[PDB]
């Protein structure tokens, strides 16, 4: 059973419980990043989470991202899925449903300082390390990972990424 | 951040 939710900060135990057990995934899956930095970010007001779950509770995997509307670009903070769950098709799944909801967000852009060891990753995703969008948009804007390359996917505005 | 990972 796997389904998908967006979380936000919203003072509940039930977004604080998923959003706590989302940070602890990170942060595994994450070593080189201070799980307090992460915290920063993922109880931050203005950071949203999707999850993937299994039996509606348990989560695998999610990402975690700021949307800026005015430049409609989205930055994605963290992605992981929990190392059991890995190589599936889980991560692929998780960015089609985020991809989905961005472009009925109206964005049109996703940023991200990806991960070296999973540049492979985003490629397969639809990012590139050109930047094609205005740079003055997200220059001053967005956090910069150290051991990440920035790179960006545009958001297809009509197409059906999922549902 | 250093983003290391896995």
């Amino acid at each position: 059973l796997l389904d998908f939710d967006i979380l936000t900060n919203d003072g509940t135990h039930r977004n604080m419980k998923l959003l706590i057990d989302l940070k602890n995934i990170f942060s595994r899956q994450l070593p080189k990043m201070p799980k307090e930095y992460i915290v920063k970010l993922v109880f931050d007001r203005h950071h949203e989470s999707m999850v993937i779950l299994k039996n509606k509770q348990k989560v695998i995997g999610g990402i975690c991202f700021r949307q800026y509307k005015p430049q409609r670009f989205a930055e994605v903070a963290f992605l992981a899925v929990t190392a059991n769950e890995q190589v599936r098709g889980y991560g692929t799944r998780l960015m089609n449903k985020f991809k989905d909801h961005m472009q009925k967000q109206n964005i049109e852009y996703l940023l991200t300082y990806a991960d070296n060891f999973a540049i492979g990753y985003f490629k397969k995703q639809g990012f590139t390390k050109e930047h094609r969008m205005p740079q003055e948009k997200w220059k001053g804007y967005i956090k910069d990972y150290d051991g990440g390359t920035l790179m960006e996917c545009y958001i297809h505005p009509y197409v059906d990424y999922g549902r | 951040g250093g983003k290391a990972p896995r």
